[PDB]
C-alpha cells in the first residue's frame, strides 16, 4: 500500500523549450524529404504497401503522405495540410509540403538567433500578403472558348504524372468530362465532378481504348433472358422503390376463418403487383431502372409490355443516369408523369466485356453526367491513371472558375522571390531578415526541379536568379527535362493562379501554426 | 562463412511453410518411392492366400479386411502421388467393384520399372510413350485371351460357380456357401429386363450363430418392432403412407378458436370421431398392415389396434422407398384410403426375433420381387462386415457379368500371357521405346509373383514354369495354390476365371495413374493446415 | 528407414507386422481370458469392477465382466465380441467361449 | 529435399544454379561496396568497431577485414585479397572489382544456357594472351628518384590527401633509397615506423637514424 | 532513413535497392515459369493446405497457386490476371517478357545509365513493334480448318496430344454451334459440365443441355423420346402469406377444410400445367418435361407424375436462357397466359445416374444455339485441368473469330519483330537506342525458352532461325522436334493477334512503371 | 505483398547487429547533426558568463 502521490497521472510526458521547436521543424523537414523526389516531370514512381495487402504505385504527394502512418504530431499536421491542399484545388500537394518544410527550416535559424516566434510569424504574414499581391499582378487572362489553350493547360498539369505519354487523349477526356458535367440551375453555376463524373476501371485492353462516354455505364444485366439487350431510342423510367409485395410498417395480422380467404390474399398480392406494373406501363417506357429488387411476377408483367428492367442499382449510379438521360427518379409509380419519363439517351446497349456484363446508356443528347471508361494493364496502373485524371479534372475546373494563369517551372517562385526581396529593401526593422528568408525559401521549387532533372543546382539557380533581376523576365523558368533556363512563354508550362495561391497560403499558415507550438504534452487519455 | 543463404529468386520468395521439389531426383524419384511403398504396404493382401489387416482409423474403429480399397480408404495417406494411386484405385472400385489391389500392384510395378528406365538413361517422354503404346497393345490383345462366356445368368449353380472365383479371394476358407447365397439373391432379382440394380440387394447383419447360418430372404428385414398389438399377418395388404399416422394440420399456423361452451365440449369428441372414421375407412379397403414414415398418434394407434391393423414405422425414406418397391405399393402423401393399384401385397408379414434382435419381416413366397435381402449371421461385427464386403464384391461381379459376359483365366495366366505377347511385340519395335514396352510387359509379372509370395512358394520357380507352359502353347495355365511345392495347372478346368471388363478397366486405370504420376516434374506444396475439413466434405 | 522429407502415411502412424505381432495378439487374448478365468464352475468366484464414477459392479457373468473391462487392444476385442455374441444367441457359456478361443490360440 | 538433407536434417545446401546464384550475388555485393574505393577520387569509409574505435580508411583489404560479413564467397575473396596484400601490398580493391566483374560477365552468358566450363577455357586462354600483352607493354626503366617519386605519388595520392601524399612520397622514397643496397634484396624490417600524437599530419618526416 | 526516423517499424528500400528487389522478384518468377512455355513444357503439381491436388500447366493458375508474398510478384500476378480475364491466354508469355525486359534494362542500368532513357527506348520500340505486328498479321476467313489449328496450338500446349486432339473438335464444334453471323459470341451459352466416371478421351460435345439434377419423384419416366420442354420460374411449392395470417378454426372438420383449401393456389397452377399438357399432346407418344427454377413440393410432384410429366426443380439461373436458346421455348415467370407457342421441343430427354448424383440429358434439338461440354475423367484434378484447357481453347477460338486476322506462332513473329526493331534502331534519336536494343532482346525470349524446353541450346537455334529469316524473309519459327527453322504459317502454328497486342501493351506498361520505382515503403502501421 | 525484403548483395550479407549508413543524407547530414548537438550541449559554458 501507501501508493505514490503526484499531480498529473502517470505516463503523462511533457517536453518544453527550444527542443520542442527543433523537433517540430525536424519532423516537417523529414516529411518534406520523404516526397522531395516526386516533384517535376522527371519524378520517379514510389511503391506503397497497404496494410490490408494492397500495393499503391503513385507519384501524387497526397496519396504517398496519406498512405503512411506517423507518430510525431508535426508530421500529422503536415499530412493534414497535404490532404487540405488536395481537397481544395486538386493538385500541388507535394509543392506545398516542400514549401512548408523549407519555410520552417529557414525559421529555425531565427529561432536559434534569439528572435521570438511572434516576430517571425508577423514577417511570414507580411510576406504572404506580398506574395499574394505579386501573384495576382503577374497573372494573365484566359478565354474559356479557346479549347486548344485549355488542352495545353491540362497537358502542363499532367506532364509530371505517368499519363504524360497519352497526354493528348487524357486531356481530351478530362476536358470533355468537365465541360459536359458543367451545369446551371436556378442561376447557380455548378461543376460537381465528384458525383456526376464517374471513373470506372476495368483491367485489360489498352489505355488508348479508354474514353469518356456520352452517358453512363453500370455493372448490371437484364433481370430475364427474354429481355432486350439493345434498344435504339429508349424511354427511361427511374425508380427508387421496390416493385415487390412487402409488409407495411404497422403490425398487421390477418385472421382466416373461411376457406377461400388464403387464395384471395395470394391473388390480391398478385393483383397489386399487376397494378404497379400497369401503372408503370401506362407511360409506355422502354427501360426501367430500380434501386430495389424487382419481383419475378413484376418481371413477367414488364416483359409482357416489352420493357427492359435492371434490378438493383446504387443511389449514385441512379442519380448519374437521371442527370445523363434527363429522367427524374420517382418512388410511387402511380405518381409517375410524362415529364418524369427520361428521353434523351440515344442508345441503350448491354454488351459483354471479358466475363462480365455491362450496361451502356451512352449516345445521350446534352447529358449532365458521365462515366470515364478506363482500360489498362492492371488494377494499380488503372488506379494511377484515375488519380492523374482526377488531377486533370480538378485543374480544368479551377481554370473554368478562375481564368487566371501564372508561369510554371519555378518562374513564379523566382519572380515572387525577387519582388519580395526588392520590397524588403525599404524596411528598416528587425522583421526584414525573416522576410527575406521567406523570399529566398520560396526558391525551393526551382531548386528541387533542377535536382530532380539531374543538372547542377548552384550555377543554374544563380543564373536564373540573375535573369529574374532584369526588367521583364517574370516568365523565365527551368526545363524539367533538359535542365536549361527557358522562357515559359515558349515552353508553355502554365498553371492556374488558384493552385499557386492555395499552395502559398497553406505553406505559410502551416509554418505559422508550427511556429507557435511549445510545451508538448502527451500521454493523457480522453 | 558458417551459413548457406537461400539463393536469390524463388527460393527466398517462397512462404515459410511451403516446400518446393523440382527435377528428377527431388520429385520423380521421390514420388516413385512413395508409390512403391504404398504398393508394398497393400501387396500382402493379394489373392486367396492374402492375410487380413487390422486397421484403426482416426476414430478408433476396427477394420479387418484384405480388400485393398477399404484399406486405402482407412489409411491417412499423406503423400500426394500415393493419393493419386489411391483415387485411381477408388475409381476402379466405383467402375467395376474388384481389382483395386491389381491397380495398386500394376501401378507400383510400372513406377519402379520407369525409375529403372530413367536411371539407365531414358527420358520421361520416351517412357510415357512406350507405356502408352504397350497399354494400347495390351488392350488389343486382351479380347483374344477370353476363354469362355457366362452364357446364362438366370441359372443358380452356374452363377454361383461364376461368382466363386470373385469371392474366393475374400473369405477363402468358405466361398462355396457364400457363392450359393449371392447367386440365389442375384437370381431372385434381375428380371427379364436386362437391367440389374446393385442397390436392390440388401444385407442385414444379426450376430449370434456363425456365418454358416446366413440365409437369403425374398423380401426386406427391419430391425424395429411393431407399434400395435397385432404382430403377425398371413395375407398382408400393406398400405404405405409417407405422411405421419395422424390427422393433418395446416402448414401456416393452427389455432383452435373457442367462443362458446358447446365448441369446447365437442372439439375433442369431433377430433376423435374424425380419427376413428379415417382409420375405419382405411381398414375397410382390406389394408391389414399400415406402414408410415412419420410419428404415430396415440388415438390413431388406439383405433388401429381396435381394427386389428399392424403398424410399422420406418424413419428412413430410403427404407420406405425400398419397401414400396418390394411390396409393390405407393407412398400416399395423405391419409386417404388406398385404391387397389396402390395397395401393396406381401405373402407374409410378422414380428420375429433373430438371435437377440427383434425384427419385422416382409416375406414373399414366390421366387420374385424387386428387392431381395441377405441376412448375415456371425460371432463378431468385424467378421460380419468382412462378409458384407465379400457379398458386395460378388454382387458387383454379377453386375459386371450382366454388362459383359466375357471372362479371362485367373491365377496369373492372363498376366503371364499378356507379358509374353507384349515382350514379343516390343522385341520387334525399333527405337528407344522398346525398353519401355519390355518394362511394361515385365510389370505384369508382379501379379503371379505376389500370388506366389502370398501362397508361400518361391516366385521365381512359378514364373519360370508359367513362361515354359505358355511358350509350349498353353494360355490357360496359372498358379496352383493347393500345393506345397511351386506348381501350375490349367485354370479353365478349375473354373478360376476373372471378368474381362474388370481386367480391361484395371489395366487402363493403372496405366493412366502411372503416366499421370510420371508427367509431374515440379511439386509446390503449401503449408499444411489443420482446418475443420473442406466445406464440401462437411 | 530414412526420414524421407515427404512421408507416405500420417505422422505418428504405428504399424506392426509379421510373426511377432501375431504372437502379441495371442498373448493379449490370453490376458483377456485370464481376467474371467476363475469365474467358471460351481466353485467359481465373482469379480468386482469400479468405474470412473465410483460405481461397483459385482458379477460372475463372463460377458458382463468383459463389457466392464475397457479393452482397447484390437485383437483382444474379438474375445469380448464373441462373448457378447454367445450371450445374445444363447445367454450361457460366455465364460467358456473366451477360454476355448484363448486355449486354441495358445 | 536434397540427398544431403536426407542424412543430415539440419543441413544447409545449395545445388546447381542456386550455388552459382549465391556466389554471383556475394561477389556483386562486394564489388558494389568496393566500387567507391578505386582511384584517388574515392570516398573515405568510417569503420566503427564493437568497442567503439574509429578507423577511417580507403584500403580495400582493411575495409574487407572490417566488414560485418558472414558469407562463404566473401570469405574466399577476402582470403585472395589478403594474399594479394601480403605479397605485393597493393591492388586489393582492383582484385575484388575484377573478380566481381569476371563473375558477372560469366553469369551473363551462363544464364543463356551455356556451361561454365567453356567460360573457364575462355578465361584461361584470355589470361594467357593478356599476360603476353602485359609482358609486351611494360616499360623497362632505370629506377632513378623521379620514377620512384612518381610511383609513390600514384599510390599515396589514392591512399591519402594531396599534400599529405606529397610529403609521404618524399619520405618513402628517401627511406627506401637510404636502406637500399646495390643488387641486393630490400629488407623492409629495417624501416621502423614510429608514431607520435602531438603534431599535425603534415609534420611527419624521415629521420636518418632510429627512434 | 527518413521514413524509419518518422516510423521506427518501417521497411524501406531506396535507389538501387528498389531496382534490385524488383528485378530479383521478376527474374525469380520468370525462372519458375520458363518451363511452362510450349507444348514440350513440364507439368507442375500444386498441393493446397487441405491436401487438394492440382496438376496444371497454365501460367495464371501456377501464379495464383505459388506460395509467394512479394510485391512485384503481386503486380505481375495482377497483370497476368487481367491478361487471362480479357484474352484468356498469354500469361506465361506475359511473365517471361516482363522478366526479360527488366533483366535487359538492368543490364544497361547497372552501367550507370538512367532508367528514364531505357523507358523511352522501350516505348519507342513498342510503337514500332505494334506497327510491325499490324504489318505482319494474316487476315483470313475463319473457316473450320483455321479454328481447328488455333485450338490445337492452344490445347496441345495445355494438355496431352490425344486429349488436345479431341478437345479441338469439341471446342470448335461448340463455338460454331453457338455463333451467329456478325454477332458477338456469348461464351455463357456453353455449359462446362464435369462427370467423374470414365476416361479423359470420353469428353464430347452434347448439342443440348446437361443438368446436374434429376427428377425427384421415383414414379416419373426416366426417358422421354419426344418431349415438350416447359422452362419456367414459378414456385410450385407451398408459399406462406406475406402478412402473417395464420388459421383459426373451431372443430376438426373446419381444420380439414382449411387444410384442403390452403393448397388451392398452387393446385391452380398445377392444373394449368396439366391442362396445357393434355391440350398439347393427346396421346402417350409425346412427352412433357417441366424445368423449374424454383422448388416443387412433393404434392405437386405427385400430381404431375400422375399425368406422366417429368418435373425438374431448382434449376440454374442461366439454364433458363440456355434452354430457351437450345430447345427453343419461352421462359415463363408466371402461368397467367400459357400457350403451346411458348413450349420448347427436345428430340430426346433421359436421366443418367452416377453414384449419389443424377444427371439429365436434353439432346436432339432442331438447332441448338446453346450447347454443353461434358468433361469426363477418372480424377478431380484431371477434370480441373481439362476445364482450364477447354476454357483456354474457347477463348482462343473466340478471339480468332472476332479478330479476322491471325499471327504466326512458334516465336516467328517475335524474331521478325526483333529484327525490325534492330533495323529501326538507328532512326531513334539519343541514347534510347539502348532501350530499343533491350526491348528487342527481351522480345527474343520466346524462341529462347521454346528451344530450351524442347531440349536444344539457345544460341545455336536462335542464330540459325535469325539467319534463315534474314536470308529468306519468311516468318520462320522454332521446330520443337528438330530445332530447325520452320514456317509456322504453313504448318498451322497460329497465335492470336489480340493476345500478342495485349502482351506488348501490358508488358511495356508494367516494365516502364516498375523501372521508374525508386522506393518501396511499408509504413501503414 | 506485406513485407519489403532486403536488397540482394551487401544488405543481405550484413551482420545481425551491424549498421550501414551510406550517401550524403544518410551519413554526412547525420554526422553534422550529431556534431551540432554536441556543440549545443557545450555552448552555454563559454566565456566569463
Ligand atoms: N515541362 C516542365 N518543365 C519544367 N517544369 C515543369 C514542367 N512541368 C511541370 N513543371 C513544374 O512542376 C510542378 C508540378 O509538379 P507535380 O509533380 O505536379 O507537383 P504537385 O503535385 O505539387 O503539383 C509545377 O509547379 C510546374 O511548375
Ligand atoms: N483359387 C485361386 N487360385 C489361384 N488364383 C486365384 C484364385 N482365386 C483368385 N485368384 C487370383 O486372385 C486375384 C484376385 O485378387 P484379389 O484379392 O481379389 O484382389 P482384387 O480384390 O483387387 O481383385 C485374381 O487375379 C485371381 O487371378
Ligand atoms: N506445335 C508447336 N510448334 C512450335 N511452337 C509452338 C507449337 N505450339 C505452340 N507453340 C508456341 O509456344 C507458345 C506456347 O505458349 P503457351 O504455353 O500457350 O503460353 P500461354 O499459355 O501463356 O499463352 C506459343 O507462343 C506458340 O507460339
Ligand atoms: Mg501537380
Ligand atoms: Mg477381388
Ligand atoms: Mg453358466
Ligand atoms: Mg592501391
Ligand atoms: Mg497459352
Amino acid at each position: 500500500g501507501h501508493r505514490p502521490v503526484l499531480v498529473l497521472s502517470q505516463n503523462t510526458k511533457r517536453e518544453s523549450g527550444r527542443k520542442v521547436q527543433s523537433g517540430n521543424i525536424n519532423a516537417a523537414k523529414t516529411i518534406a524529404d520523404i516526397i522531395r523526389t516526386c516533384l517535376g516531370p522527371k519524378s520517379m514512381m514510389k511503391m506503397l504497401l497497404d496494410p490490408m495487402g494492397g500495393i499503391v504505385m503513385t507519384n501524387d504527394g497526397n496519396a504517398i503522405l496519406r498512405e503512411i502512418q506517423v507518430q510525431h504530431p508535426a508530421a500529422k499536421s503536415m499530412i493534414e495540410i497535404s490532404r487540405t491542399q488536395d481537397e481544395e484545388v486538386g493538385d500541388g500537394t507535394t509543392s506545398v509540403i516542400i514549401l512548408a518544410g523549407e519555410m520552417l527550416s529557414v525559421a529555425e535559424h531565427f529561432l536559434e538567433q534569439q528572435m521570438h516566434p511572434t516576430v517571425v510569424i508577423s514577417a511570414y504574414r507580411k510576406a504572404l500578403d506580398d506574395m499574394i499581391s505579386t501573384l495576382k499582378k503577374i497573372s494573365i487572362p484566359v478565354d474559356i472558348s479557346d479549347s486548344d489553350m485549355m488542352l495545353n493547360i491540362i497537358n502542363s498539369s499532367i506532364t509530371t504524372k505517368a499519363i504524360s505519354r497519352w497526354s493528348s487523349l487524357a486531356c481530351n477526356i478530362a476536358l470533355d468530362a468537365v465541360k459536359m458535367v458543367q451545369f446551371e440551375e436556378n442561376g447557380r453555376k455548378e461543376i460537381d465532378i465528384k458525383k456526376y463524373a464517374r471513373v470506372e476501371k476495368i483491367p485489360g485492353g489498352i489505355i488508348e481504348d479508354s474514353c469518356v462516354l456520352r452517358g453512363v455505364m453500370i455493372n448490371k444485366d437484364v433481370t430475364h433472358p427474354r429481355m432486350r439487350r439493345y434498344i435504339k431510342n429508349p424511354r427511361i423510367v427511374l425508380l427508387d422503390s421496390s416493385l415487390e409485395y412487402k409488409k407495411g410498417e404497422s403490425q398487421t395480422d390477418i385472421e382466416i376463418t373461411r376457406e377461400e380467404d388464403f387464395t384471395r390474399i395470394l391473388q390480391m398480392e398478385e393483383e397489386y403487383i399487376q397494378q404497379l406494373c400497369e401503372d408503370i406501363i401506362q407511360l409506355k417506357p422502354d427501360v426501367v431502372i430500380t434501386e430495389k429488387g424487382i419481383s419475378d411476377l413484376a418481371q413477367h408483367y414488364l416483359m409482357r409490355a416489352n420493357i427492359t428492367a435492371i434490378r438493383r442499382v446504387r443511389k449514385t449510379d441512379n442519380n448519374r443516369i437521371a442527370r445523363a438521360c434527363g429522367a427524374r427518379i420517382v418512388s410511387r409509380p402511380e405518381e409517375l408523369r410524362e415529364d418524369d419519363v427520361g428521353t434523351g439517351a440515344g442508345l441503350l446497349e448491354i454488351k459483354k466485356i471479358g466475363d462480365e456484363y455491362f450496361t451502356f446508356i451512352t449516345d445521350c443528347k446534352d447529358p449532365k453526367a458521365c462515366t470515364i471508361l478506363l482500360r489498362g494493364a492492371s488494377k494499380e496502373i488503372l488506379s494511377e491513371v484515375e488519380r492523374n485524371l482526377q488531377d486533370a479534372m480538378q485543374v480544368c475546373r479551377n481554370v473554368l472558375l478562375d481564368p487566371q494563369l501564372v508561369p510554371g517551372g519555378g518562374a513564379s517562385e523566382m519572380a515572387v522571390a525577387h519582388a519580395l526581396t526588392e520590397k524588403s529593401k525599404a524596411m528598416t526593422g528587425v522583421e526584414q531578415w525573416p522576410y527575406r528568408a521567406v523570399a529566398q525559401a520560396l526558391e525551393v521549387i526551382p531548386r528541387t526541379l533542377i535536382q530532380n532533372c539531374g543538372a547542377s543546382t548552384i550555377r543554374l539557380l544563380t543564373s536564373l536568379r540573375a535573369k529574374h533581376t532584369q526588367e521583364n523576365c517574370e516568365t523565365w523558368g527551368v526545363n524539367g527535362e533538359t535542365g536549361t533556363l527557358v522562357d515559359m512563354k515558349e515552353l508553355g508550362i502554365w498553371e492556374p493562379l488558384a493552385v499557386k495561391l492555395q499552395t502559398y497560403k497553406t505553406a505559410v499558415e502551416t509554418a505559422v501554426l508550427l511556429l507557435r507550438i511549445d510545451d508538448i504534452v502527451s500521454g493523457h487519455k480522453k | 562463412a558458417l551459413h548457406v543463404p537461400k539463393a536469390p529468386g524463388f527460393a527466398q520468395m517462397l512462404k515459410e511453410g511451403a516446400k518446393h521439389f523440382s527435377g528428377l531426383e527431388e520429385a520423380v524419384y521421390r514420388n516413385i518411392q512413395a508409390c512403391k511403398e504404398l504398393a508394398q504396404t497393400t501387396r500382402t493382401a493379394y489373392g486367396p492366400n492374402g492375410m487380413n489387416k487390422m486397421v484403426i482409423n482416426h476414430l478408433e474403429k476396427l477394420f479387418v479386411t484384405n480388400d485393398a480399397a477399404t484399406i486405402l480408404r482407412e489409411l491417412e495417406v499423406q503423400h500426394p502421388a500415393a493419393k493419386m494411386i489411391v483415387m485411381a484405385s477408388h475409381m476402379q472400385e466405383q467402375e467395376v467393384g474388384d481389382g483395386t489391389n491389381f491397380v495398386l500392384v500394376f501401378a507400383g510395378a510400372l513406377l519402379e520399372l520407369a525409375e529403372e528406365l530413367l536411371r539407365i538413361g531414358l527420358s520421361v517422354s520416351e517412357v510415357i510413350e512406350g507405356y502408352e503404346i504397350a497399354c494400347r497393345k495390351a488392350h488389343e490383345i486382351l479380347p483374344n485371351l477370353v476363354c469362355c462366356s457366362a452364357k446364362n445368368l438366370r441359372d443358380i449353380d452356374e452363377v454361383s460357380s461364376l461368382l466363386r472365383t470373385s469371392i474366393m479371394s475374400k473369405q477363402y476358407g468358405n466361398e462355396v456357401f457364400l457363392a450359393k447365397l449371392i447367386a440365389q439373391a442375384c437370381v431372385s432379382i434381375f428380371p427379364d429386363s436386362g437391367h440389374f440394380n446393385v442397390d436392390n440387394i440388401r444385407v442385414c447383419k444379426i450376430l449370434g450363430s456363425g456365418i454358416s447360418s446366413s440365409s437369403v430372404l425374398h423380401g426386406m428385414v427391419f430391425k424395429k418392432e411393431t407399434e400395435g398389438d397385432v404382430t403377425s399377418v398371413k395375407d398382408a395388404k400393406i398400405a404405405v403412407y409417407s405422411c405421419p399416422f395422424d390427422g393433418m394440420i395446416t402448414e401456416t399456423k393452427g389455432t383452435v378458436l373457442i367462443k362458446t361452451a358447446e365448441e369446447l365440449m365437442n372439439f375433442s369428441k369431433g377430433e376423435e370421431n374424425l380419427m376413428d372414421a379415417q382409420v375405419k375407412a382405411i381398414a375397410d379397403t382390406g389394408a391389414n398392415v399400415v406402414v408410415t414414415g412419420g410419428k404415430v398418434a396415440d388415438m390413431a394407434l388406439h383405433y388401429a389396434n381396435k381394427y386389428n391393423i399392424m403398424l410399422v414405422r420406418l424413419n428412413s425414406k430410403w427404407d420406405l422407398r425400398r419397401l414400396c418397391k418390394t411390396v409393390g405399393a405407393t407412398a400416399l402423401p395423405r391419409l386417404t384410403p388406398p385404391v387397389l393399384e396402390e395397395m401393396g401385397h406381401c405373402d407374409s408379414v410378422y414380428l420375429s426375433e433373430v438371435g437377440d434382435t427383434q425384427v419385422v419381416v416382409f416375406k414373399h413366397e414366390k421366387e420374385d420381387g424387386a428387392i431381395s435381402t441377405i441376412v448375415l449371421r456371425g460371432s463378431t461385427d468385424n467378421l460380419m462386415d468382412d462378409i458384407e464386403r465379400a457379398v458386395d464384391d460378388g454382387v458387383n461381379t454379377f453386375k459386371v457379368l450382366t454388362r459383359d459376359k466375357r471372362l479371362v483365366p485367373g491365377g496369373g495366366a492372363t498376366e503371364i500371357e499378356l507379358a509374353k505377347q507384349i515382350t514379343s511385340y516390343g522385341e520387334t519395335c525399333p527405337g528407344l521405346e522398346q525398353y519401355a514396352i519390355k518394362k511394361f510387359a515385365e510389370a505384369f509379372e508382379a501379379i503371379p509373383r505376389a500370388l506366389a509370395e502370398n501362397s508361400g512358394v518361391k516366385a521365381n520357380e512359378v514364373i519360370s514354369k508359367l513362361y515354359a507352359v505358355h511358350q509350349e502353347g498353353n494360355k490357360n495355365v496359372g498358379l496352383d495354390i493347393e500345393a506345397e511345392v511351386p506348381a501350375v495347372k490349367d485354370m479353365l478346368e478349375a473354373g478360376i476365371l476373372d471378368t474381362y471388363l474388370g481386367k480391361y478397366w484395371a489395366i487402363k486405370l493403372a496405366t493412366n495413374a502411372a503416366v499421370t504420376v510420371l508427367r509431374v516434374d515440379q511439386i509446390i506444396m503449401a503449408k499444411p493446415a489443420g482446418g475443420p475439413k473442406p466445406p464440401s466434405g462437411k | 528407414m530414412m526420414p524421407t522429407p515427404v512421408i507416405l502415411l500420417k505422422e505418428g502412424t504405428d504399424s506392426s507386422q509379421g510373426i511377432p505381432q501375431l504372437v502379441s495378439n495371442i498373448s493379449a487374448c490370453q490376458v483377456i481370458a485370464e481376467a474371467v478365468r476363475t469365474t467358471l464352475g460351481p466353485r467359481g468366484m465373482d469379480k468386482l469392477i469400479v468405474d470412473g464414477r465410483g460405481k461397483a459392479t459385482i458379477s460372475n457373468d463372463g460377458a458382463t465382466i468383459l463389457k466392464l473391462l475397457d479393452v482397447v487392444h484390437p485383437a483382444a476385442k474379438t474375445l469380448v465380441d464373441i462373448a457378447k455374441s454367445q450371450d445374445a444367441e444363447v445367454g450361457d457359456g460366455t465364460t467358456s467361449v473366451t477360454l476355448l478361443a484363448a486355449e486354441f490360440l495358445k | 529435399m536434397a540427398a544431403v538433407k536426407t542424412l543430415n536434417p539440419k543441413a544447409e545446401v545449395a545445388r546447381a544454379q542456386a550455388a552459382l546464384a549465391v556466389n554471383i550475388s556475394a561477389a556483386r555485393g562486394l564489388q558494389d561496396v568496393l566500387r567507391t574505393n578505386l582511384g584517388p577520387k574515392g570516398t573515405m569509409k568510417m569503420l566503427v568497431s564493437g568497442a567503439g574505435d574509429i578507423k577511417l580508411t580507403k584500403d580495400g583489404n582493411v575495409l574487407l577485414h572490417e566488414m560485418q560479413i558472414q558469407h562463404p564467397t566473401a570469405s574466399l575473396i577476402a582470403k585472395v585479397a589478403t594474399a594479394q596484400d601480403d605479397i605485393t601490398g597493393d591492388g586489393t580493391t582492383s582484385n575484388v572489382l575484377i573478380i566481381g566483374e569476371l563473375l558477372k560477365q560469366a553469369d551473363l552468358y551462363i544464364s543463356e544456357g551455356l556451361h561454365p566450363r567453356i567460360i573457364t577455357e575462355g578465361f584461361e586462354a584470355a589470361k594467357e594472351k593478356a599476360l603476353q600483352f602485359l609482358e609486351e607493354v611494360k616499360v623497362s626503366r632505370e629506377m632513378d628518384r623521379e620514377t620512384l617519386i612518381d610511383v609513390a605519388r600514384t599510390s599515396l595520392r589514392t591512399k591519402v590527401h594531396a599534400e599529405l601524399a606529397d610529403v609521404l612520397t618524399e619520405a618513402v622514397v628517401d627511406s627506401i633509397l637510404a636502406i637500399k643496397k646495390q643488387d641486393e634484396p630490400i629488407d623492409l624490417f629495417m624501416i621502423e615506423i614510429m608514431e607520435m600524437k602531438h603534431k599535425s599530419e603534415t609534420d611527419t618526416s624521415l629521420i636518418r637514424g632510429l627512434v | 532513413a527518413a521514413v524509419k526516423t518518422l516510423n521506427p517499424k518501417a521497411e524501406v528500400a531506396r535507389a538501387q535497392a528498389a531496382l534490385a528487389v524488383n528485378i530479383s522478384a521478376a527474374r525469380g518468377l520468370q525462372d519458375v515459369l520458363r518451363t511452362n512455355l510450349g507444348p514440350k513444357g513440364t507439368m507442375k503439381m500444386l498441393v493446397s493446405g487441405a491436401g487438394d491436388i492440382k496438376l496444371t500447366k497454365d501460367g495464371n493458375v501456377l501464379l495464383h497457386e505459388m506460395q509467394i508474398q512479394h510485391p512485384t510478384a503481386s503486380l505481375i500476378a495482377k497483370v497476368a490476371t487481367a491478361q487471362d480475364d480479357i484474352t484468356g491466354d498469354g500469361t506465361t508469355s506475359n511473365v517471361l517478357i516482363i522478366g526479360e525486359l527488366l533483366k535487359q534494362a538492368d543490364l544497361y542500368i547497372s552501367e550507370g545509365l538512367h532508367p528514364r532513357i531505357i523507358t523511352e527506348g522501350f516505348e519507342a520500340a513498342k510503337e514500332k513493334a505494334l506497327q510491325f505486328l499490324e504489318e505482319v498479321k494474316v487476315s483470313r476467313e475463319m473457316d473450320r480448318e483455321t479454328l481447328i489449328d488455333v485450338a490445337r496450338t492452344s490445347l496441345r500446349t495445355k494438355v496431352h496430344a490425344e486429349l488436345a486432339d479431341v478437345l479441338t473438335e469439341a471446342v470448335v464444334d461448340s463455338i460454331l454451334a453457338i455463333k451467329k453471323q456478325d454477332e458477338p459470341i456469348d461464351l455463357f451459352m456453353i455449359e462446362i459440365m464435369e462427370m467423374k466416371h470414365k476416361s479423359e478421351t470420353d469428353t464430347s460435345l452434347i448439342r443440348g443441355l446437361v443438368l446436374d439434377h434429376g427428377a425427384r419423384h421415383p414414379d416419373m419416366k426416366k426417358r422421354v423420346e419426344d418431349a415438350y420442354i416447359l422452362t419456367c420460374n414459378v414456385s410450385l411449392e407451398y408459399e406462406k402469406t406475406e402478412v402473417n395470417s395464420g388459421f383459426f378454426y373451431k372443430s376438426a372438420e373446419e381444420r380439414e377444410k382449411l387444410v384442403k383449401a390452403e393448397r388451392k393456389f398452387i393446385e391452380d397452377r398445377v392444373k394449368k400445367i396439366i391442362e396445357l399438357k393434355r391440350k398439347v399432346c393427346g396421346d402417350s407418344d409425346k412427352g412433357f418435361v417441366v424445368i423449374n427454377q424454383k422448388g416443387i413440393d412433393p404434392f405437386s410432384l405427385d400430381a404431375l407424375s400422375k399425368e406422366g410429366i417429368v418435373a425438374l426443380r431448382r434449376a440454374k439461373r442461366r439454364n433458363m436462357e440456355r434452354l430457351t436458346l437450345a430447345c427453343g421455348g419461352v421462359a415463363l415467370n408466371s402461368f397467367d397466359d400459357l400457350s403451346p407457342d411458348c413450349l420448347g421441343h427436345a428430340g430426346l430427354v433421359y436421366e443418367y445416374t452416377l453414384g449419389e448424383e443424377k444427371f439429365t440429358f436434353i439432346e436432339k434439338c432442331n438447332n441448338p444455339r446453346s450447347v454443353t461440354l461434358l468433361i469426363k475423367g477418372p480424377n478431380k484434378h484431371t477434370l480441373t485441368q481439362i476445364k482450364d484447357a477447354v476454357r483456354d481453347g474457347l477463348r482462343a477460338v473466340k478471339n480468332a473469330i472476332d479478330d479476322g486476322c491471325v499471327v504466326p506462332g512458334a516465336g516467328a513473329v517475335e524474331v521478325a519483330m526483333a529484327e525490325a526493331l534492330i533495323k529501326h534502331k538507328p532512326s531513334v534519336k539519343g541514347r534510347a537506342q539502348l532501350g530499343v536494343q533491350a526491348f528487342a532482346d527481351a522480345l527474343l525470349i520466346i524462341p529462347k525458352v521454346l528451344a530450351q524446353n524442347s531440349g536444344f541450346d539457345l544460341q545455336e537455334t536462335l542464330v540459325k532461325i535469325q539467319a534463315e529469316h534474314s536470308e529468306s524473309g519468311q516468318l520462320v519459327g522454332v521446330d520443337l522436334n528438330t530445332g530447325e527453322p520452320m514456317v509456322a504459317a504453313e504448318v498451322g502454328v497460329w497465335d492470336n493477334y489480340c493476345v500478342k497486342k495485349q502482351l506488348l501493351h501490358s508488358c511495356t506498361v508494367i516494365a516502364t512503371n516498375i523501372l521508374l520505382v525508386d522506393e518501396i515503403m511499408r509504413a501503414g502501421m
